C-alpha cells in the first residue's frame, strides 16, 4: 500500500509537468486543468465513476477509447483541459506507468467506462477509488506547478 | 569433538557488570556472549540431570572442556589490523622498527563483524580488504519494562526498568567430552534457559569437528593467532605457553589489541559475584616470528580457563 | 517440557512500546530484525502471572482438586510459613504456586528462579481488508518458515506481485485477490495454505478459537516477506485520542496525541519453555516440570486475557488456547 | 475463563439523528470520514469515545446530585465518610476541576491529576454495528446486517458467559444475491427485494435475531422491526456501510458578502440515524470505599439504572444537531 | 460477484444508442431528434407522470395507446424522422422496465416481461413509483451517452 502510492505519484508528476511544458505560456489551460482536477473527485463522489467517465466525454464520438483522444487538437481551454484530464485518469486505471513498472493498471488496457459496464461491482469499486487516489495525488502536483 | 548448536527463541541477555536490582539501578546492557556463560548453562543442565561429577560444583572449572564459542546468522569479530578506510576495511600487515614489529599507521579501528569465509581469506594471509556491506555489526533491541501494583493496576514506585537485548540468530559451541556423556544428555534437552532474563534458546547437538579447525596452513616462521573468544593470562606467560606447545622459540611478537575484556559473573554455587579478572578481547592478534619454521595450527588453546571456553587462537599466516 | 500459547485479538491490542521508534507518539511492540508485530515475553508474562495469582489467591486454581495454596504453604515452608502468608497478605510476596511456577516477588528473587520462561508473542495472522470476503488472515514465508522452526525445535517463494490465497478472498475467474487497495495475482499452489492449517490444527486443535479451522483455510492469504512487513508496519489502526476541557467544552492544551493498535482477528504464538520447579521442598502434585505444564494449561486453555494498556477503553483482549 | 470481570452489561445504541464519530481530517474528497475498524470497514465508535462521553455524562449526574445508588447519592458526605480527614481537600480540588467525585473516579478512573492512584473499574467496550438502515425499493428502508456481524454478537455473548459464569446464557449462509428478508421490503409479486443499487433475490432466522434483540433491549425495541429486517451477505453489507452513509458538503458563509469563504467548503461523513450499534461494558472489582458500591455487582446496578433509557450525544457536531442516540443497558 | 444496477442501466444505455448511430449512420436528423426526446423524457416523467410520457410517444406514433405491446413496434418500419425516434426511445425504454439487461443481468427489469403501459394501467400507485424511479434513472444514462454519441 506504501509501493502503490509512489507509483501514483510518479503518474502524477509526469502528466501535470506535461501539461506545464505543452502550455506554459498558456496560464487559462493550466488553470482549467487544476480546477477540473478539484472538482473531479466530487463529481465522482456525488455521481459515481461511471457517470464521471461519461461527463466527461460530453467534453470532447464513435466508440469510447480514450487512447483516440487527442486534446491538443481542441480550439478552447475548457475543452483542452477536460480531454487531458480524462485522458490522464483512463491512462492511470487502464495502464498504470506502462507494463514496465510495479503498477500496469486495473482494467488491463480496457477503457475504465467500458470496464464499469462490463465487470462486477468489487470491480467497480476498486476502480473508484484507485480514480480518486491519482486525482489526489494529481491535486497535489497542480497546485504546486501549475 | 562435539557441535553444539543454540538457536534463541527471541532475545538474549549477556548483562554488563553493573547493579541491576528492582528499585534501584535499573539499566541493564547486553555484551558480547562470554564463554563461560555458555559452560555455565551446560553445566547448569547437568547439575539438574544429576550428573554432578561433570559440573565442577564451585570450581572454577567443569570437567569437560569447552573449546570456544562463536555467534552466528557464523561470524567473527573483525581483526583489530583491519583498519576502515573511506568504504573499506583495510587490512594492514606488520612493519618493522628498531629491530621491532609494529603496525604501522593506518587509522583508527572500527568495529564490526565479518563471516567465517572473509576470516578464513584473513588467516590465509589472502585477505586484503573488506566492503562496508559486508561488516556486520549485532542488532540490539532496547526494551522498557514496569511492574504494577496487585491491584491497583499502576506502576509501583521506582519500579521502572531498561534491557538493551542482542538480537542473534545462532550461537555455536564445541565441547570436548572426556566421557560424561554430554551428547547425549544435551540430546534430550529441547532447549535451556542462556543469559539472563530467563532466556531461552533450542539446544540441537552434533558430533562433528567445524572445518576451521581442520585447515591445513603449512609451515612457516611468520605464524599469526586470532584469538576468536577472550584469553586470559600475562602476555609474556601466553607467549612463553605458545613457545612450549609448538617446542619452538620466538624471535619477536606483536599483540594487536584493544580495551581489555572485565570478566566477572555470578557464582550460583555461592550466590554472589565471581572475581573481576582481565582478558585480551576477541579479535585481537598475536604476529608472532619464530626462531625456525613452525607448523602452524589451525587452533590453540592458550592461557587460564581453557574449559571455559577461554583462549581459541585460530592459527593463520602473515608476510 | 513446553506449552505453545496460541493468542487470538478480539478486541484491539496496544502493547506499549516506548523504545520503538516512531512517527507516532505511542505506538506498539516490534520486533527489531523484522519489524513485525509482537507481544514481549515479559509483557505476557505479566499478564500471565497476574491471572494466575489472582485465581490462586480465589483459590479457583486447580491442579483435580482444588489448590490451597495456605494450607500448601504450611505443609512445605513449615515453621516459616506463617511469616511468609504474612508477607503475601502485605503483598510483598505472591502465594505459593505462583512463585514455583512465575517466580518469588522481587523481594524474594534470590530464593529461586522461575519454573517457566515466556517467550515473545510472535504474529502468525494479520488481518488485511480484502475486497471479497470482508478479510485476509494474511502471513508469509518468512513468517511460516518462523513457526516450522519453532516448533520442530520444541518438539516458499512469491514475488512482491503474487499471493497464494484461498478461493474466499480470489475474484470469480479474475484469478485475482485485492487487499486493501492493491491488486495481487494468485499464483496456482496445492498444499502450502492446506499444510499450515494442519500446523495450525496440530497446535491449537479442531476449533479455531470458536470456529472451524476449515472455515478459515478459505480465507488465508500468504503474499510476499516485503508486502506482509509494509502491512504490518502500515495497516495497523492509527487513532487520534484527545482531552476534552469541560469547562470550555473544547480540546484541552496539550490534549491530543496518537496511538497505534494491533488490530483484532490477529493470530499470535508463544512458546512457553518450562523448566523444573526450582523452589525448595515442593507439594508432590508439582514438584516437576509435566506438572507444571499441565496446571498452566488447564488455567490458561480457552481463557480470556486482556494484554497491554487501555484496558477500560476495551482494548487488548484475546482468546488463549494452549 | 474470563475472571478479571465478575458482570458484564451490554450497552444498546439507537441513532435518532446522523452520528459524526470523528478520526480526523484527511487529504480525500471525504474531508471528515467517520470512525471505522480498517481491516473490515465497519463503521465503530471506539471506546475511548464512548467511556469519554459516558464518564462525562455521570460526573455531571453526581454533582448535582442526581445519582441512584440502591435513594440519592450525596458524593461530598460519602467522600468525607470514606476520605475522613483529608476529605475536604479533596472536594476542593473537584470544585477546581482537577479531581472528579467520587463514584466518577471509582467507575471511570481518576481525573488525570491522580491517575497514577488507581486504574478504572469498568471496561468501555469499542461499539460495533448490528443494525445498519438501507434505502429500499419496497417499504422505504431497511435494517440490514448479515452472518458475520450475527456472528460477532453470538461471540460477544459468549464473553459474557465466560465473565457472569453462566453457561446457559452461550447458521447463517447467503450468497452475494441472496437475501432473509422481511414482507415489507420484497417487491409485489417477484420474490426479490431491491436495497440501495443491488437486486437481491430472497430466500426462504429473522424471528429468532429478533427474540435476541428482545432479550437484551427488553420486550420494546427503544420504544419503538422484523418486516423490514434485511440479512444479505458479509461483502454486500459491508459495502453498504462504507457507501450508504451520508456525505455532505458543507460551507462556512461570509456575514457580509453572502458567499463562500475561503478555506470554508469541506465534505462530511455521517452515521445514518436508525443504526444500531452496541458496546460491551465489562465491570470488574473497584481498585480504589463506601458499602454502596464496594463491590461488582452494585456498579452494575449503578450503570444499569443511570443509563438505560437515556439519551447520549456521542462524536462531534453537537451543536448541529449530531450524535444524539438512545441507550438500552441490559444484562 | 454481483454486480449493481447502474452496471446494467449504462450497459443498456449504451447499446441502445449504439444500434441507433449503427441503422442510422448516415440519419443525423434521426439521431438529433432521438438526443432530444431523450432529453426531454425526464422532465415529462416528472410533470406528468410515466404513463402519460409513454402514451405521449404512442400518441406520437398514432397508436391506439390502450392496445400496443412495446416487442410489437419496429422502429425501422417508421418515415419521418421524429416517429422513428419516438418509437426508438419508447422501445428502450418499455424494454428497460419489461427486460431490464436481461434475464440473466443483475436486472431483469420490473414488470415481469409484461407491457409498462398497461402495466401501469393495472398495478398499484406504489409500483408505479418504484417503475417511474427506474425510468427516470436509465433515460439519464441514455442521455449521457446520446450525448457524446449521437450527432445533430
Ligand atoms: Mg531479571
Amino acid at each position: 500500500i506504501r509501493e502503490i502510492e509512489q507509483e501514483r505519484a510518479s503518474f502524477a508528476f509526469k502528466v501535470v509537468s506535461d501539461i506545464k511544458d505543452k502550455y506554459s505560456q498558456n496560464k487559462k489551460v493550466q488553470g482549467k486543468y487544476s480546477s477540473y482536477a478539484e472538482k473531479a473527485p466530487t463529481i465522482i463522489l456525488n455521481n459515481g465513476l461511471g457517470a464521471t467517465l461519461a461527463f466527461f466525454l460530453s467534453k470532447l464520438i464513435d466508440d469510447v477509447d480514450y487512447k483516440s483522444i487527442n486534446p491538443e487538437s481542441f480550439g478552447n481551454a475548457e475543452n483542452i483541459a477536460y480531454a487531458f484530464l480524462y485522458k490522464h485518469l483512463s491512462t492511470w486505471l487502464a495502464e498504470g506507468n506502462g507494463k514496465d513498472s510495479a503498477f500496469s493498471g486495473l482494467t488491463n488496457g480496457e477503457d475504465p467506462l467500458k470496464y464499469i459496464m462490463e465487470k462486477t461491482a468489487i470491480d467497480v469499486a476498486i476502480s473508484t477509488e484507485e480514480a480518486l487516489s491519482i486525482l489526489n495525488w494529481i491535486k497535489k502536483f497542480a497546485k504546486a506547478m501549475l | 569433538m562435539i557441535e553444539v548448536t543454540f538457536t534463541p527463541y527471541d532475545v538474549l541477555l549477556f548483562r554488563e557488570s553493573r547493579p541491576f536490582d528492582a528499585g534501584s539501578e535499573s539499566v541493564a546492557r547486553s555484551i558480547i556472549p562470554l564463554p563461560q556463560t555458555v559452560a555455565g548453562a551446560i553445566r547448569t543442565l547437568l547439575f539438574y540431570k544429576g550428573l554432578k561429577n561433570c559440573v565442577g560444583v564451585g570450581e572454577e572449572e567443569p570437567e569437560f572442556t569447552l573449546v570456544g564459542i562463536a555467534i552466528g546468522t557464523r561470524i567473527y569479530p573483525l581483526p583489530f589490523n583491519i583498519i576502515k578506510s573511506e568504504k573499506f576495511y583495510k587490512v594492514v600487515n606488520p612493519g618493522r622498527f628498531l629491530g621491532k614489529l609494529i603496525l604501522p599507521p593506518k587509522g583508527k579501528y572500527k568495529s564490526g563483524y565479518v563471516t567465517e569465509s572473509i576470516l578464513e581469506k584473513y588467516l590465509k594471509g589472502e585477505l586484503k580488504e573488506v566492503e562496508e556491506n559486508k561488516v556486520i555489526r549485532i542488532e540490539k533491541e532496547k526494551r522498557i519494562g514496569i511492574k504494577l501494583s496487585r491491584e491497583k493496576k499502576v506502576v509501583e514506585e521506582g519500579m521502572l526498568y531498561t534491557v538493551e537485548f542482542l538480537r542473534i540468530e545462532k550461537i555455536y559451541a564445541w565441547i570436548e567430552d572426556p566421557g560424561c556423556g554430554i551428547k547425549d544428555i544435551l540430546s534430550s534437552y529441547e532447549f535451556l534457559t542462556l543469559g539472563g532474563e530467563s532466556r531461552v534458546a533450542f539446544v540441537e547437538v552434533d558430533d562433528k569437528t567445524p572445518d576451521i579447525f581442520n585447515r591445513e596452513l603449512g609451515s612457516t616462521k611468520k605464524a599469526l593467532f586470532y584469538f576468536s573468544t577472550p584469553t586470559i593470562g600475562k602476555v609474556g606467560e601466553i607467549v612463553q605457553e605458545l613457545e612450549k606447545r609448538l617446542n619452538a622459540k620466538i624471535d619477536d611478537y606483536l599483540l594487536v589489541s584493544s580495551r581489555p575484556t572485565a570478566i566477572s559473573g555470578w557464582d550460583m554455587h555461592e550466590k554472589k559475584p565471581k572475581g573481576t579478572k582481565f582478558a585480551i578481547p576477541p579479535g585481537s592478534v598475536l604476529f608472532v616470528e619464530f626462531k625456525e619454521e613452525v607448523e602452524v595450527p589451525p587452533y590453540i588453546k592458550l592461557g587460564k580457563l581453557k574449559k571455559l571456553g577461554y583462549g581459541l587462537a585460530l592459527g593463520g599466516i602473515w608476510e | 517440557k513446553a506449552v505453545v500459547f496460541g493468542l487470538y485479538s478480539i478486541t484491539p491490542v496496544h502493547a506499549g512500546s516506548g523504545a520503538e521508534l516512531s512517527v507516532i507518539d505511542l505506538p506498539i511492540q516490534r520486533e527489531r530484525h523484522t519489524g513485525f508485530p509482537v507481544i514481549w515475553g515479559q509483557s505476557l508474562k505479566g499478564v500471565l502471572r497476574s491471572r494466575f495469582r489472582q485465581l490462586e489467591l480465589d483459590e479457583k486454581i486447580e491442579v483435580s482438586q482444588k489448590w490451597k495454596w495456605k494450607e500448601k504453604t504450611k505443609e512445605v515452608l513449615k515453621e516459616k510459613a506463617d511469616e511468609f502468608i504474612k508477607k503475601v497478605e502485605e503483598r510483598k510476596r505472591d502465594p505459593l504456586l505462583t512463585e514455583i511456577v512465575f517466580g518469588p516477588a522481587t523481594d524474594g528473587a534470590s530464593e529461586h528462579a522461575g519454573a517457566v520462561s515466556v517467550g515473545d508473542a510472535k504474529i502468525l495472522l494479520f488481518p488485511v481488508r480484502s475486497a471479497k470476503g470482508v478479510f485476509a488472515f494474511v502471513t508469509s514465508p518468512i513468517v511460516i518458515q518462523r513457526l516450522k522452526e519453532d516448533f520442530e525445535l520444541v518438539s516458499v517463494e512469491l514475488s512482491n506481485n503474487e499471493t497464494i490465497a484461498g478461493n474466499a478472498l480470489i475474484l470469480n475467474g479474475e484469478n485475482k485477490v485485492i487487499l486493501e487497495d492493491i491488486v495481487l495475482k494468485v499464483k496456482s499452489d496445492s498444499n502450502v495454505i492446506e499444510n499450515l492449517v494442519e500446523v495450525l490444527k496440530t497446535l491449537f486443535g479442531d476449533n479455531f478459537f470458536g470456529k472451524p479451522i476449515e472455515s478459515i483455510k478459505e480465507r488465508i492469504a500468504i503474499v510476499s516477506d516485503d508486502v506482509f512487513k509494509s502491512f504490518t508496519r502500515f495497516s495497523t489502526e492509527i487513532v487520534a485520542r484527545v482531552r476534552i476541557d469541560a469547562e470550555k467544552g473544547t480540546v484541552a492544551r496539550g490534549g491530543l496525541w496518537y496511538e497505534e493498535f494491533l488490530p483484532s482477528d490477529t493470530l499470535m504464538y508463544s512458546l512457553i519453555a518450562v523448566g523444573s520447579p526450582k523452589k525448595e521442598n515442593l507439594p508432590k502434585e508439582v514438584d516437576n516440570t509435566q506438572k507444571i505444564v499441565n496446571v498452566l494449561k488447564v488455567t490458561f486453555n480457552n481463557a480470556f486475557l486482556q494484554i497491554g494498556g487501555d484496558e477500560t477503553v476495551g482494548k487488548g483482549f484475546v482468546k488463549v488456547r494452549a
